[PDB]
């Protein structure tokens, strides 16, 4: 989905064809491309847009808080965190708007929640030539 | 030693009245927390009242309630109470007590009680400066909103004036959800919120460091060739500023995405409450529901 | 001026008792006193 806007180049299309084929236990199959009719469907569009927005909001917001909280941090971990943020900076607001951006970051994370994690529903214990079936215990 | 008890009998070490036993009978099928499983316990260890304290923090109360044991109320006898600690995955009948509407099919969470409207109801059990405050069973969206707003208050408090933080806390306090408004009591920035702030800062910084230029530039590229209320709204929330992508490697991209998924799970767990029940029924008066216990 | 070059660009607040890890704390008063005492010892040192 993220590559969906660079599909004019052959390098990108080869990248997608590599993404598309997957290999597992003695089987290979090709998953369908989320781009059909040259444009990306609205649900995948929202998933990608939310991912990119949470990344972008973190990139700008986190430094201000990391400075202040790293001053206090007895773990000496947040100082290293601020150092890493300074590094990524080097490679390249009204209070209500700060509230708005923090709310946006967390709402985008909630938008990602469906994809970020998936539930286990069974665990397997049975083997046969009949492999079409197995016995499993159910999990909710 | 002694195996863990499932059915727990509770006795009131206080002269009960008729009205006390009545408003105690109304609580059948309610979920009450207890700190210690024992066959016969005393009523002092019933509910949240033992934990209310001069600290007055809401986050402290949430943290204390998380580690408690949840049990369901069974039939009431004169001055005696029976509680049953549920098993995972079974079906149970659950009563709601907070004025928050439930819907058929949503997830439920345990959080300390809020206050609603005029705060006109306090006719619960009082017995000699003891109270039966039960926790609120709320659907997941409201729980996420509460935790998110507490974390946002805490983060905003850093390097903002005392009065600026006052105004922000005032506005973030008030939540509207399913056409009813609730207010958080006592949002207080203790150390319990300070740990959450520290991990939120670390998680955001690791997200920013892990996110690739493809991930960053998707929003910008979409804005150049697509337009919608979603996009214009989210870009209005954002800073202001063809050609080929200069680095392309699916294997690097998937490794980076997997690590970023771990970090995004780290950040989500701050606002994400543990589901205790899943609903599939509502009484049309919305007083009770039949639920699957998830603990 | 900046006579020490450090790999890290930010310093950290160091905890724990001095018997766990080595730290070079010394105020300038102590250093000046030590320097002059060493000078007189060197004077005390065909």
């Amino acid at each position: 989905g993220l590559f969906s806007l660079d599909r004019s180049y052959e390098e990108v299309k080869a990248a997608v064809q590599q993404l598309q084929t997957i290999t597992f236990r003695d089987a290979t199959f090709t998953i369908p491309d989320p781009v059909i009719d040259q444009h990306l469907l609205i649900d995948m569009k929202t998933a990608c847009l939310s991912m990119s927005m949470v990344a972008n909001l973190a990139s700008e917001l986190t430094m201000t808080y990391v400075r202040k909280l790293a001053l206090e941090d007895s773990s000496m971990l947040l100082v290293k965190c601020q150092e890493l943020l300074m590094r990524l900076d080097r490679e390249r607001v009204s209070p209500d708007d700060e509230i708005a951006r923090l709310s946006a970051l967390f709402v985008m994370l909630r938008q990602l929640d469906d994809l970020i994690r998936e539930q286990v529903v069974f665990t397997v214990c049975d083997v046969s030539p009949d492999n079409k079936s197995a016995t499993c215990i159910f999990k909710g | 030693m002694a195996a863990m008890e499932a059915n727990i009998f509770c006795t009131f070490d206080h002269k009960l009245s008729i009205a006390d036993v009545g408003k105690l009978t109304k609580l059948v099928a309610a979920v009450v927390p207890i700190p210690q499983r024992l066959h016969l316990i005393k009523h002092y260890q019933l509910g949240l009242h033992q934990f209310v304290d001069h600290t007055r923090g809401y986050v402290r109360l949430r943290g204390l309630l998380r580690n408690m044991t949840l049990t369901l109320m069974r039939r009431v006898e004169g001055n005696q109470i029976l509680l049953h600690v549920p098993t995972h995955g079974l079906l149970y009948t659950v009563l709601n007590t907070g004025p928050v509407t439930w819907e058929k099919g949503d997830a439920l969470c345990v959080l300390p009680p809020l206050f609603h409207g005029p705060l006109a109801r306090e006719n619960l059990l009082t017995l000699g400066q003891w109270e039966l405050v039960l926790p609120w069973i709320v659907p997941m969206p409201l729980a996420l909103e509460i935790n998110q707003r507490l974390l946002i208050m805490g983060l905003f408090s850093l390097d903002r004036s005392y009065e600026e933080v006052k105004a922000a806390v005032q506005q973030l306090q008030t939540i509207t959800f399913r056409d009813a408004t609730f207010t958080i009591p006592d949002p207080v920035i203790d150390q319990h919120l300070l740990i959450d702030m520290k991990t939120a800062c670390l998680s955001m910084s690791m997200v920013a460091n892990l996110a690739s230029e493809l991930t960053m530039t998707y929003v910008r590229k979409l804005a150049l060739e697509d337009s919608s209320m979603l996009l214009v709204k989210c870009q209005e929330l954002l800073m202001r500023l063809p050609a080929r992508p200069q680095h392309v490697s699916p294997d690097d991209e998937i490794a980076r995405l997997s690590a970023l998924f771990v970090m995004l799970r780290q950040l989500d767990d701050l606002i994400r409450e543990q589901v205790v029940f899943t609903v599939c029924d509502v009484s049309p008066d919305n007083k009770s529901a039949t639920c699957i216990f998830k603990g | 001026m900046s006579l020490l070059h450090t790999f890290w660009r930010l310093p950290v607040a160091v905890f724990f008792e001095p018997h766990e890890e080595n730290v070079l704390r010394c105020p300038e008063r102590v250093l000046r006193r030590l320097l002059e005492d060493a000078a007189v010892t060197m004077r005390g040192g065909d």
